[PDB]
């Protein structure tokens, strides 16, 4: 019996869709034979310049539209696989998983929302024997080892009392500030009582935390000092040793009734001066090579330290996949869409972003599977260290390219994972300790070829590429509830930077040596198909400056020329008329079948114009001289706003020179202008506005 | 008129529709209360109001300019 | 109505009266059972697009018929 | 005092409705029985003798305190295949 099932679309809303864009090039392509037999408007200027900015974004066009080609759709049981793998009798015959969160800074980052994301990874709905997790903090601080130890002390409570009463969302923060009627389906005659004690052990705990955290405020002359009576080891930011420690392990603290938790893991890196620390990217590469050695896994998880766990069924539904023993031969990573709460009802910045997860995500599936984000996605071992997919055709080189550790030589010779010879733990810890030196990743080849890629500030988008380039495949997923929420920018200072940011990258990894232009040819193994959808990706930001050369044409043809196009020969009318309506009709097919809302569409192209004059613009020169503030991105916006609203009231008062009727182009360069200030309008008053706009 | 209530606005802290607020409102008042107050205290010094009256005054300047 | 005076208005003047008459009568018909008509589709407006969309039906349908 | 009493005695008896409700969702292949021992009378929707019956009257349960409450009286018809009843006049 199969696992799950896949099923494309019903071709009852797939045919018409592709008989629309296949008619429309036609379309467009006899509409150039008359701007390009047409060689005078009074002024060959305008003329030049508007033709050839037409054409570019008819390519943009030939490059988006393609790749959603053939979608397809997916389902998943559970009750199949517990039978199949949890027979009783013998014991569970299931896979491991790790975890894995990151911290930079207490300061800048409240530890409150750090603390909750910990204790909802330990409340999964998985054998208590498989389940790991990992806390790794960049620079060293007190009050994040001592707000761990506090909330290991809580865990004991919290955990039995969730799973009794498998109550949901997991997160006692998220979780007790909700509206929702609590007594909904619950059956327990004692449910009730216990409730009201959990309640209040929570607020004491809250309570706590704060102490400590105000606590921490200041900063003794000497420095800072252990319970037991020595020196905090990481005096200095710039420099303390690595640490490493294990606590609500196996062999440990047990729950209140009597049973085990998952065990937890604080380990910190080893800084010293001199020397190029990357940000995020070794990070990564140092907990997975500590956690080899410590505890083999053939999975791994990645999360970030504001996200959190909303379903408890969401190991199953993963390990669902990946454990099929025919669709999961080859599989590098499954993504998990990415949903964020808190949001007002009128998302006026489009935070939410549903256009690119519920079309473009699902379109791309269908050729080799969906782009790394950068959180919730579960790894493949293997498929990190770079070996292939199966099924396809020296103690040196071995040790010049992992390391010269040998125990980590050697762990990735099993077949599995676990300890080899159940050595003493004492042994294992001093390996651990040493294998996270400074100068570890000199001669290796970590970072260059093997692990996360160092370079480009958005790494996760070149890290997929490269591990596609070999045979891989990925797989979407996408569960009736989110089963992961974080949280979203509120001002739109964090916005308009994030965008920015995202754009710097794409225009590094172009100049770079990995350009999808001439990059992955040799060798084959990916579709020609995906290949284009890497290029517009990287390629994207460029549409930016055109698009400012065609909002200025509007202004200068109302102040002098008044002409740009020859007057309708009678035949430009049916093909003025054809293109019109082709836009239209492609719309309502996509909403149909799409199933997003109209509303929402009109937000994303809105915010895509804003987006392209503001930042994408610095992206291309800023960067092409670099291979900004609050006021000063607000700039070209605001001019192209000025410009287009002096000079259209001015055209209406030179119109007085004739008479009631001006000849008809007003209304053609009035809706002209109207959609120029339609769509920029809305934003640029909106955004500052004075309040309500009366 | 314009300008000087720009510069008012810029270093006072207030806002804009706050002033058009107080303004419209000081109109009405006008008109109704002060109106008959005027008179009221004209009798006691020669000599040595209910809310449906109060509002006469306004709703025969709305109906005068309506119709004309 | 709307193409009722795309023509009177084109040639009819002094002729106009029993224009708005109608108009009047038709504008009454429409309010009574536009906004429940409407109003259970969508949120709570799709105006945003269906202005733009009525605007352009109505000028490419002038246009069309005009020519 | 007596008001948060009050209220979480509600509570719980707010649970034990949902409770019961969650039980009879599934149905037994043989039908169900009375906790006396004996099968339910009605097992068909269609056939079931008519019955009545009468709680918290006059010769019954009494309040806490010691007084009355007025009598309730639950009643159910009778139907046979064959005959058609009126909904609601019936
Ligand atoms: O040097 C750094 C900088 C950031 N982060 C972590 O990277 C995550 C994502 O950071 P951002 O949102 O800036 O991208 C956060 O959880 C940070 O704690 C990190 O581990 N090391
Ligand atoms: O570029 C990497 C970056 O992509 C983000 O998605 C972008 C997408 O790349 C862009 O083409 C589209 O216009 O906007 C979406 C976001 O709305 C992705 O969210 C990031 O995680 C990723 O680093």
């Amino acid at each position: 019996e199969p696992l799950s099932i896949v099923y494309p679309i019903p071709r009852n809303k797939l045919t018409p869709y592709r008989a629309v864009i296949i008619m429309r090039l036609i379309i467009l392509g006899l509409f150039f034979h008359y701007r390009i037999t047409n060689p005078v408007d009074s002024a060959f200027g305008l003329w030049l310049t508007s033709v050839i900015c037409e054409i570019w974004f008819a390519f943009s066009w030939v490059l988006d539209q393609f790749p959603k080609w053939k979608p397809v759709n997916r389902e998943t049981f559970i009750e199949r696989l517990s039978a199949r793998y949890e027979r009783e009798g013998e014991p569970s015959q299931l896979a491991a998983v790790d975890f894995f969160v990151s911290t930079v800074d207490p300061l800048k980052e409240p530890p409150l929302i750090t603390a909750n994301t910990v204790l909802s990874i330990l409340a999964v709905d998985y054998p208590v024997d498989k389940v790991s997790c990992y806390v790794s903090d960049d620079g060293a601080a007190m009050l994040t080892f001592e707000s761990l130890v506090e909330t290991a002390e809580f865990a004991r409570k919290w955990v039995p009392f969730c799973k009794k009463f498998s109550i949901e969302p997991r997160a006692p923060e998220f979780y007790f500030s909700q509206k929702i009627d609590y007594l909904k389906d619950k059956v327990q005659p004692s449910f009730v009582k216990e409730r009201r004690a959990m309640k209040r052990d929570y607020e004491e705990y809250k309570v706590r935390v704060n102490a400590l955290v105000a606590k921490a405020q200041k900063t003794p002359d000497e420095g800072w000092t252990m319970q037991d009576g020595t020196p905090w080891p990481g005096n200095n930011t710039r420099d303390h040793p690595g640490m490493i420690q294990v606590f609500l392990g196996n062999t440990g603290a047990r729950d209140i009734e009597g049973n085990e938790l998952p065990r937890l893991v604080y380990v910190s890196r080893e800084k010293r001066p001199g020397y190029q620390h990357h940000k995020k990217a070794g990070a990564e590469n140092a907990l997975v090579r500590v956690s080899a050695v410590l505890t083999n896994a053939p999975y791994i998880l990645n999360l970030d330290c504001d996200h959190y766990v909303n379903n408890s069924k969401a190991v199953r539904e993963a390990m669902c996949i990946l454990m099929d023993p025919q669709v999961g031969r080859d599989v590098c990573y499954v993504q998990f869409p990415q949903r964020f709460d808190g949001i007002d009802r009128s998302d006026r910045y489009a935070n939410r972003n549903i256009v690119f997860f519920d079309v473009n995500m699902k379109g791309l599936d269908g050729i080799q599977g969906p782009m790394y984000v950068g959180t919730g996605c579960v790894f493949n071992r293997q498929a990190l260290y770079g070996y292939g997919p199966p099924s396809m055709p020296s103690q040196l080189s071995f040790e010049k390219t992992f390391g010269l550790s040998p125990v980590f030589i050697e762990s990735t010779l099993m077949e599995n994972g676990g300890v080899p010879e159940s050595a003493n733990s004492s042994t294992l810890i001093k390996e651990a300790i040493h294998v996270i030196g400074c100068g570890f990743e000199e001669k290796t080849e970590w970072g260059k070829e093997i692990g996360w890629i160092y370079g480009s500030v958005t790494e996760d988008i070149l890290s997929g590429f490269k591990m596609h380039c070999r045979g891989w495949r990925s797989i979407y997923c996408m569960p009736v509830r989110p089963a992961f929420k974080g949280s979203a920018p509120i001002n739109l200072s964090d916005r308009l930077h994030q965008v920015l940011r995202w754009a710097l990258g794409s225009v590094e990894i172009f100049f770079s040596r990995h350009c999808p232009f001439w990059y992955g040819y040799g060798g084959g193994r990916l579709k020609w198909l995906q290949r284009l959808a890497y290029i517009n990706t990287i390629v994207y930001p460029f549409t930016s400056l055109p698009l400012i050369a065609y909002c200025t044409i509007p202004a200068v043809c109302l102040l002098t020329g008044k002409f740009i196009i020859p007057t309708l020969s009678n035949l430009a009318s049916m093909l003025f008329l054809g293109l019109f309506i082709s836009i239209i009709v492609t719309a309502v097919l996509e909403l149909r079948w799409s199933g997003v809302s109209i509303e929402d569409l009109w937000r994303n192209e809105q915010f895509w114009v804003i987006g392209g004059v503001s930042a994408h613009l610095f992206a291309v020169f800023q960067g092409f001289l670099k291979m900004v503030k609050w006021t000063t991105l607000l700039i070209p916006p605001t001019t192209l706003l000025i410009i287009n609203i002096v000079g259209v009231v001015a055209g209406f008062s030179d119109a007085l020179n004739k008479g009631y009727e001006a000849w008809g182009p007003l209304f053609g360069k009035v809706f002209f202008a109207f959609w120029v200030i339609l769509h920029l309008y809305p934003f640029l008053k909106g955004l500052m506005g004075r309040q309500n706009r009366t | 008129i314009i300008v000087t209530a720009v510069l008012e606005l810029r270093w006072s802290g207030v806002s804009i529709e706050d002033l058009w607020r107080n303004e419209q409102f000081w109109v009405i008042g006008g008109v109704s209360a002060h109106l008959f107050a005027v008179f009221q205290g004209f009798l006691k010094m020669l000599a040595g109001v209910k809310w449906t009256t109060l509002l006469i005054p306004p709703t025969t300047l709305l109906i005068i300019n309506i119709v004309g | 109505v709307v193409a009722g005076f795309s023509d009177a208005l084109n040639k009819g003047y002094e002729a106009w009266g029993p224009l708005f008459g109608k108009v009047f009568f038709a504008f009454w018909v429409i309010l009574h059972l536009y906004p429940f008509l409407k109003g259970l589709m969508g949120r709570q407006n799709r105006t945003p697009t269906i202005v733009v969309l009525w605007s352009v039906l109505l000028t490419s349908v002038f246009s069309l018929v005009w020519v």
